[PDB]
């Protein structure tokens, strides 16, 4: 997941 | 594949973004974001990459609309693209977080990097819009990203 934090 | 594939897929939304029946454009934009996702999935693009792409697209379009005079007080501000697709409300910081991660593996993510560069030179500011010294700092981001894209040949 690149869209985490 | 070609490094321009994600830019190519987004061209209708770039045009749409550049000219911003408000209700109408809002709905066509939701439909088009999803249609683009489906098209790229059919072409075999990775889900994680497509979610990062979609996130950035949403933040880009939202910023375009919030830049206008009617934006912050419209239906778009009430339920933005980023809110509907990613359940987040701004995206101005996270776009650059995503950029930093992609730059950890730049050959793999060349097409998304090229897409982000195109968004930046089309005027996307995110967190730099409200940052002290933000215009100069954003230009440093653009220069670094151009250099990276150049080094990927």
């Amino acid at each position: 997941d690149l869209t985490r934090p | 594949d070609n490094p321009n594939v994600l830019i190519d897929a987004a061209t209708p939304l770039f045009g749409l973004s550049l000219r911003v029946n408000i209700e109408q454009i809002y709905r066509q934009t939701i439909e088009e974001i999803k249609a683009i996702e489906i098209e790229l999935t059919e072409q075999g693009y990775e889900h994680a990459i497509l979610m990062a792409y979609r996130y950035i697209l949403c933040a880009f379009l939202d910023e375009s609309v919030m830049g206008t005079e009617w934006g912050a007080s419209s239906l778009w501000a009430e339920h933005s693209m980023l809110s509907r697709f990613h359940n987040e409300t701004w995206g101005g910081e996270k776009v650059f977080t995503i950029l930093s991660r992609l730059e950890g593996e730049p050959h793999r993510y060349q097409a998304l990097l090229a897409f982000i560069y195109h968004c930046l030179i089309l005027g996307f500011e995110g967190k730099y819009r409200v940052m002290e010294g933000g215009q100069a700092e954003r230009e440093k981001v653009i220069s670094r990203l151009h250099q990276l894209l150049s080094s990927l040949e």
